[PDB]
């Protein structure tokens, strides 16, 4: 797998 | 032993190491057994397999042909039970289960419970509701469909005792059917094109099975018939007359099925080694299709048994049994204006039967798909995307492994076409599923002129949009955001582009970080859109930001009009406007219009469930009459909303299809374009997903936007969608 | 009437899971997961984005929420996540159809959560990443390489 091992670091109405 | 009778009754005609006929003659026993204080349950049990597996039809009817054998006045009391559950059905609009009981009274003739004459008399009195004046087409072919679909069951036997009156039955039935409009067909039609195989309406195709099955006095080869293994003790059995049966008459209640249209891709020829193909117009054909449709509607939710219950199809004679599920399978896939079920379970069932048969059926599979995509020409939009979705989804549990050679021709021909452009648009849906290089490696190298783009952001007052990047890197608040925005000159469209542009970049790495940026400064996006010509702006530089990566827009799209920084008109004059026109015709423009429309029929949907919560939380009790009063309102409103929605979405798909009409007469060229296509199928298609809710709107309609003066050609469309329940 | 054998709804029925850190009874947890619309997903490669994960579970239905599944430490996707719809239907259909099947070519498993809470979104293992990264003995690229 070529790419990164993504960082994931920080109400309905209708 | 009321659970123990249920599982009795049901488990009969499934695999055994006894034979049916074994069965059958032991459970009529035990059931005789059970009928001094019992024959209310059972009575009830066969009433509801005789409506809810017809495609164990001839089982249940020999069972109950075994018991009126032995106790006549059981045999009494079912007919009875059936003749109310029929009247039950047709009250209650199930004219789909109705059938199926009309049905099982039919086969009963053959089991020597009723007596032929009685069915005659029945079908007299359906047929005769061709006759009632003031009354709509489905009403009428629904009560002949019922008639005709019978009569691979008991046909001969009618024919045999009153060939006289059956005639009547043929000329009043033929007589009806030449008169009938067909206004509905080319809406209801995978393929306009009537080679390799004319889509016929259905009505009309099983009229020629019917005569062939009559031209073959009454002789099928398919229909498994348990009861002729009992001839000795059903000869014997003494017969009922079923009463005299009134058809329930219209009402503006009345709700009948829509037309339909036989979906058809294989012939005998397409399977030269297996067992010969019963032919479009065979009965064999007709029936071996009800019953794995009916299969399928059995055990839809049960995939890896749903496959089982397929592969496993019993027969009289030997038929090729994997080209006939594949082709039921894409018969629902592809059906108008919906499928039966859900689009994605047709693609599981798909894997569970190659699973299930993996030396055979994934040849028979790719060998469909290879006529699929040859047959694309003439292909219906809607039924495009379905099968984008499905071929796109199933490469992917696959990996991606396909012949994409096989496909050289399409690189020749213009980009437009629909071959070319299945291609592309099957390989972007891949790409999503997968990521942009993986697609790159599994195509051929004269493949990535159809390969999708790289889904990256296009980043762009420019002093402006550095101080606003810095604000943003330096966790601002929404105060600070909106000080910074007063610095910009007006020629105010350009706020929001500065805005809008400096946000999406700084938020392009996922889906979570653009959703938590719209969340964040939510109130800056709301005070710049809350102009009408804001909201279209706000979509207009979001569309120049993330151009390349149309998932975002999509999932962007959503979220905005979920936290109401735009509305649901906004994003559909967006979608009509000239920013869009170059990708018009592709998917996904189509997908954030449906999407945007099911966020406003489930909105209106919410608020009238609150109102019926309400109004039976009063009934329960027998302040609150006054909430009731406020909802009502809301509703209205609402309902208001959505209409105009579509109105919208109307007057602008006969505006751009006027304005090609006019231009192609004007300067001579032809009319039938690939744009067109296109165009012509996505206003036919949202007749089709919306059918329901687009009928409330007739009057509207009728006078103020599908007028006589439009184009025919526009104006076709909307005679066709009035035909669905006219 | 209707029959059980038509009723049968295998792919819906709950797991033997249950969340250790959920503060209550097990018969108060089964009563939500018997009403939740959201869906625990385990077997994720590390390399799948929510790209991939919003596009396959798009097909049961209209997404609420994807909450991807953290290192607890790295704040990097340690191979699971949530999906949360808005009609528990939407949500039956994914444990009907997409729990199974592929995503990212590797078999993915779905169960129903009793409702996401803050914290849960963070593996539990001791090195940060999931408690099945763990013990586990085999070599597996998408799930970062041997155990720990
Ligand atoms: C295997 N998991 C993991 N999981 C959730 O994913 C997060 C952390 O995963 P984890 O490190 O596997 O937790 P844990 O469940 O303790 O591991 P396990 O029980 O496999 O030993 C928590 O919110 C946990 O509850 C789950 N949630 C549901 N509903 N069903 C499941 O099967 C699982």
């Amino acid at each position: 797998d070529p790419r990164a091992i993504v960082e994931y670091r920080d109400v309905d109405f209708f | 032993t009321e659970d123990h009778l249920e599982s009795l009754i049901c488990k009969v005609g499934e695999k055994s190491a006894c034979s049916l006929e074994s069965n059958l003659e032991g459970l009529a026993g035990v059931l005789e057994a059970d009928l001094p204080n019992y024959k209310s349950k059972i009575l009830r049990l066969l009433c509801t397999v005789a409506r809810l597996l017809p495609e164990k039809l001839t089982i249940y009817t020999t069972l109950v042909g075994l018991l009126n054998a032995r106790n006549y006045n059981f045999g009494g009391e079912f007919v009875e039970a059936m003749i109310r559950q029929l009247k039950e059905s047709l009250k209650a609009n199930n004219y789909n289960e109705a059938v199926y009981l009309v049905r099982f009274l039919s086969d009963l003739v053959n089991c020597h419970v009723i007596a032929a004459p009685s069915m005659v008399a029945m079908f007299e009195n359906f047929v005769s509701v061709t006759q009632e004046e003031d009354v709509p087409q489905v009403r009428r072919d629904w009560y002949v469909y019922a008639f005709l679909s019978s009569l691979p069951w008991v046909g001969k036997e009618l024919y045999e005792k009153k060939d006289a009156e059956m005639d009547r039955i043929f000329a009043n039935t033929e007589s009806y059917l030449k008169r009938r409009q067909k206004t509905h067909v080319p809406m209801l039609q995978v393929w306009t094109a009537d080679k390799p195989h004319p889509q016929e309406e259905y009505l009309d195709c099983l009229w020629a099975q019917i005569q062939k099955l009559k031209k073959d006095r009454w002789q099928e080869r398919h229909i498994l018939r348990p009861y002729l293994a009992f001839d000795s003790i059903l000869c014997e059995a003494l017969q009922h007359n079923l009463p005299p049966f009134t058809p329930p008459p219209h009402t503006e209640d009345s709700v009948y099925p829509m037309p339909r249209v036989i979906f058809r891709m294989f012939d005998y020829t397409d399977d030269p080694e297996g067992p010969v193909m019963p032919g479009s117009h065979s009965v064999e054909r007709f029936v071996i299709e009800e019953n794995l449709h009916c299969i399928i509607k059995s055990h839809w939710k049960e995939r890896k048994t749903c496959a089982a219950q397929l592969v496993s199809y019993p027969g009289k004679n030997k038929i090729p049994l994997n080209y006939h599920i594949v082709e039921v399978i894409f018969a629902e896939l592809f059906q108008l204006p919906a499928p039966p079920h859900i689009d994605v379970m047709y693609t599981t069932l798909l894997i569970e039967l190659c699973k299930l048969q993996p030396g055979s059926l994934p040849q028979v599979l790719a060998q469909a798909t290879e006529m699929l995509y040859m047959r694309l020409d003439t292909m219906n939009t809607t039924c495009v995307d379905r099968f984008i979705n499905w071929f796109s989804h199933h490469l992917s549990n696959f990996q991606f492994r396909w012949s994409w050679e096989d496909w050289s021709d399409c690189l020749s021909q213009d980009p437009e076409s629909p071959k070319p452009k299945f291609v592309r648009e099957v390989l972007e849906k891949c790409m999503r599923l997968s990521y942009h290089q993986r697609i790159l490696d599994i195509v051929p190298p004269t493949f990535s002129a159809l390969c999708p783009v790289n889904p990256t952001c296009i980043y762009k007052g420019h002093s402006v949009a550095l101080c606003l990047a810095v604000a943003f890197k330096s966790k601002a608040t929404n105060d600070e955001i909106f000080s910074i925005l007063k610095d910009v000159p007006n020629p105010n469209p350009l706020k929001i582009e500065v805005f809008v542009q400096t946000l999406l970049h700084l938020a392009a790495k996922s889906f979570s970080h653009s959703f938590s940026a719209l969340a964040k400064f939510h109130e800056v996006f709301k005070t710049l859109a809350e102009s009408d010509e804001g909201k279209l702006h706000v979509l207009r530089v979001m569309f120049e930001v993330w151009r390349n990566h149309p998932q975002m827009i999509a999932v962007l799209v959503d979220k905005m009009i979920r936290t109401q920084i735009v509305d649901c008109a906004a994003v559909a004059n967006w979608i009509f406007s000239s920013e869009l026109s170059r990708d018009f015709t592709r998917l996904f423009v189509w997908e954030i219009l449906h999407s945007t429309i099911r966020k406003m029929n489930k909105h209106v949907l919410k608020i009238q469930k609150e109102l019926e919560e309400a109004k039976e939380k009063l009934a329960r009790q027998h302040v609150l009459e006054e909430q009731i009063e406020r909802l009502q309102e809301k509703v209205e409103s609402a309902q208001s909303e959505q209409k105009n929605l579509f109105l919208v979405i109307f007057q602008r798909f006969i505006m751009i299809l006027t304005e090609h009409l006019v231009r192609c007469e004007t300067d001579g060229t032809s009319v039938l374009t690939p744009w067109y296509k296109n165009c012509i199928e996505r206003l036919q298609q949202i007749f089709l997903q919306h059918h329901q809710i687009i009928q409330q709107y007739m009057v509207t309609l009728e006078n103020l936007l599908f007028t006589a003066e439009l184009d025919p050609h526009i104006l076709a469309v909307f005679q066709q969608f009035c035909a669905l329940q006219a | 009437g209707l029959l059980k054998a038509l009723r049968s709804d295998s792919y819906v029925e709950l797991s033997q899971y249950r969340d250790q850190h959920f503060r209550g009874d097990n018969e108060e947890q089964e009563k939500l997961l018997k009403k939740s619309c959201t869906l625990y997903v385990g077997n994720l490669s590390f390399y799948t984005t929510e790209e991939q994960i919003y596009e396959l579970f798009s097909k049961s239905g209209d997404i609420k929420k994807i909450i991807m599944g953290l290192d607890k430490m790295k704040k990097t996707a340690c191979g699971f996540c949530f999906v949360e719809y808005y009609s528990r239907a939407d949500a039956e259909n994914a444990m009907r159809y997409i729990n199974g099947t592929r995503l990212d070519d590797r078999i993915i498993r779905t169960d129903w959560d009793a409702g996401f809470k803050e914290g849960r979104q963070y593996g539990r293992g001791r090195s940060g990443g999931q408690v099945r990264d763990e013990y586990r003995q085999d070599y597996d690229a998408g799930r970062g390489g041997y155990g720990k």
